[PDB]
């Protein structure tokens, strides 16, 4: 791992953590990520999550 | 109400 100074490793790790977390948070505010699993039977509009 | 719906889960 020598070429990259340990600084960038920790910054990239924190950036990955933050982007994944904010993506998950947006999933809560995502309108369409709810997808009532197995929509072959949309008879039941079971509001179910994703992401 | 929608905020509560999608937060309380």
């Amino acid at each position: 791992l020598n070429p990259l100074s340990p600084d960038i490793w920790m910054y990239v790790l924190l950036a990955c953590l933050g982007v994944s977390c904010v993506l998950f948070v947006i999933a809560r505010f995502s309108p369409y990520e709810w997808y009532n699993p197995h929509p072959c039977n949309p008879d039941s509009d079971v509001v179910e999550n994703n992401f | 109400s929608a905020m509560v719906e999608e937060l309380r889960m």
